[PDB]
């Protein structure tokens, strides 16, 4: 686990992203992406320009923790989806377009310690309900079936610092949302609205699924 | 049994409880739908329309797409059994408009080649519904708009040939009657066995039951 | 539930609180708008005209462009909520003139191809309004000018089929009465369940409520 | 007779195929097939990786019994099939497509003892009825005509361990289902459904036939 601390440092000093980008001569879009931990690679030039600009040693810019987590999703999931019809074309409410009877699968997590020794925990996740976050948007909610057998996994998770924990939760969710969304888009055909145009597939991809479980509390 | 190996079967047993199909073209604002759902034991597969307000009781399902139409027909066996389970009584399956079936099938296939394919879709539907009709004891009823029923002959020919009873519903205080009496001006036909005689072919305040009783028992 | 999987639903429950659509065609100066807004609980989407003077209370929105028309219909759910939040009572949404809808849609699309597209726009509007109609408990009413209602059949067919109650308003001291009694000269149709009977199909000083009560409860 | 014991060992330890596959670096599909006795050959590498992983000696992985059975099916069977018509195309109920008037043949079984001596038993099997396991699927049922002459065969069969006996019953059934299905598909022409598409031949091949007899009780 490792993340850049640029977002926190800039907030304490109170400098805005726009001013920093203008001075360090780094394009705003790249600096914003790097402010989030979204980017995968960082150019050596960026590490020095920023470190000289904020009088921060390279140590401060990066937060490290020897722990390391891995997540694998089953190649073959069990999914049943029933078309609901009900004229979704008029009003864009996904529920009208399709309903999930049951979607369950397994995620295998390996918590590698600082020592070479690793621990294996197996999580089984099932569909529960489709919550409506806002009138136009919904979030599929999935709950871990077995949590009592995997209580130990929680002890390793909360040991991380808050910033790393928020990063890990984003990673587990982004993957889950991509996995479930990709499976559904294939089974259900797209429907285009009468009255720019928002096809059903585009709405399904936009939809996000967030795991609801005791292990992850934030 | 060579008889059983082929489809040969006795007529007396086949015509005893047969569920007849009914085609009613009643023009406009007459009560042909009222007629179909008067029994309050009906499942209405209406197409791009909502005329369920007139029915006293029964079951209903909006059809918005050809794909939706295919699904309901294919799963119709499963559906009817559960309404009987819930306790809802379904004895007749009604398609509100034949002209809408022409419009939807046309969209699915979109020339005389196209028209022939449209006729092929219509003939296939009736054959499918019929085999279930004998299995699940459901009367079938289709209704259309006067313009004889308005449509292209290839469809009309198929509908009239297959339909057991074809009737025209007109309003004559005001009395509303279904007249199936033979006539050059309008075409009607009711099928009854030689022994059965219909003394009166015009029914006032008609219902599917009354027609069934007239065609099975003495008028 | 296979029943729930499909759109199948019970009728007794569907016809209990259904919000009926009302089409009222009349000659000049027959006070057709008075009838629609007499209840003083109406939202009038008038088109290139201002007849709100006859109404005493309610909300009126002028429609000047096809683009303006599309916007109000799309945001109509949000609007109804606000007027009700302000405490204004909206139970019926009225489009003043079907002929103006023909004129505006024609400008947006500007042959039989054009006419068919114009019909497609009109049919699409009703379907959209209907799904909201069940959701927001609003009666729909459209009004036009005698010239049967004047228009091209493709539109007339769609309007008459979808409309629950079609009535002609005429003045007969002089009295203002809405006559929906069946007649060869003019075409009218009121939809009521078999048990419900309309002893009198002519209403003097009519209002949308009175018609609703006549079609739900005994005349 | 010989079968792998992987399915039983994993169950007692409770390790899932998904995890074991990730650790021993063996592809899930191969490990699942080998969990069943379907595979014909096993790679030496697989025997050692698994044996080191579950601390099991090679002895435990394989169950052996000196008995050995052989089954031969008559090249020329007696079969009569009558087409039923009745519009099978609409509803996919095999019975409508075709009816078996009578299908009878002989299966020759040689029970070789641990000693060189072998015993020969001859079984005559005939068609009885077509049971409907589910609304969409049926199982042809065949009953052994002579069982009293071949009572001794049963004494050899039940002497095997339960795991071997279940394996033998799968082998006799799989062969029977292939034999009868192949004969029928040739005599009856295929019919394609009006409304993805399921041709008659595909349905016939899917159909399974299970022998019903006193000798085999499981
Ligand atoms: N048997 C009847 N006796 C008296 N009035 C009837 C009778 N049947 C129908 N009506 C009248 O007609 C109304 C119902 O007309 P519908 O059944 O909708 O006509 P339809 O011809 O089946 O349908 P469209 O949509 O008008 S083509 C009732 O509410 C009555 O006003
Ligand atoms: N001899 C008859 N006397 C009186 N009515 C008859 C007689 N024959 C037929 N009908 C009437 O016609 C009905 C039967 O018509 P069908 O025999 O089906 O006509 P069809 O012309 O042979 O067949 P399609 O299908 O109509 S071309 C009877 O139920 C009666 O209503």
């Amino acid at each position: 686990m490792i993340r850049n601390r640029l977002s926190e440092l800039l907030s304490e000093r109170g400098l805005k992203i726009s001013r920093v980008a203008k001075d360090v001569k780094i394009a705003r879009s790249s600096l914003t992406s790097m402010a989030q931990n979204d980017s995968e690679m960082i150019r050596y030039d960026a590490i020095d320009k920023l470190c000289s600009y904020l009088h921060i040693s390279p140590s401060e810019f990066f937060e490290h923790n020897p722990i390391n987590f891995d997540f694998t999703f089953d190649e073959e999931p069990n999914y049943k989806i029933n078309d609901v019809f009900e004229g979704f074309e008029v009003t864009a409410n996904i529920t009208h377009a399709f309903s999930i009877e049951n979607f369950d699968f397994e995620i295998l997590v390996d918590v590698e310690l600082d020592n070479r020794q690793k621990l294996n925990f197996d999580l089984d996740v099932s569909y529960k309900e489709t919550e409506k976050i806002t009138n136009s948007q919904h979030r599929f909610i999935f709950t871990i079936k077995n949590e009592d057998e995997n209580i130990g996994l929680k002890k390793y998770v909360d040991s991380l610092s808050a910033g790393l924990k928020n990063l890990l939760f984003k990673k587990i969710n982004q993957k889950l949302s991509g996995y479930v969304s990709e499976i559904i888009v294939k089974n259900i055909d797209d429907i285009e609205e009468l009255f720019k145009s928002t096809t059903l597939h585009k709405e399904i991809l936009q939809t996000d699924s967030r795991l609801s479980s005791d292990i992850f509390k934030e | 049994d060579i008889l059983t190996q082929l489809g040969v079967k006795d007529i007396s047993k086949q015509n005893a409880n047969k569920f007849y199909k009914f085609a009613i073209y009643g023009k406009f604002g007459t009560g042909k739908t009222t007629f179909l759902t008067k029994d309050n034991n009906a499942l209405v597969l209406d197409i791009n329309e909502d005329g369920t307000t007139v029915t006293e009781d029964g079951a209903v399902v909006q059809i918005k797409n050809y794909k939706h139409f295919s699904a309901v027909i294919k799963m119709l066996p499963k559906i009817i059994e559960q309404l009987r389970e819930n306790g809802k009584q379904i004895d007749v399956v009604v398609i509100e408009t034949i002209q809408k079936l022409r419009d939807i099938t046309m969209d699915d296939i979109m020339t005389f080649n196209d028209w022939g394919e449209c006729a092929t879709r219509i003939v296939s539907i009736y054959r499918y519904i019929s085999k279930l009709q004998e299995h699940y004891q459901f009367h079938l009823a289709i209704s259309g708009h006067e313009g004889t029923i308005e449509a292209q002959d290839q469809i009309k020919k198929a509908v009239i040939s297959q339909s057991d009873v074809l009737a025209r519903m007109t309003i004559e205080t005001y009395q509303y009657v279904l007249n199936a009496e033979p006539s050059n001006l309008f075409e009607t036909k009711i099928r009854h066995s030689s022994n059965i005689k219909i003394n009166n072919k015009r029914f006032i305040n008609p219902s599917i039951n009354d027609v069934v009783q007239a065609i099975r028992n003495g008028n």
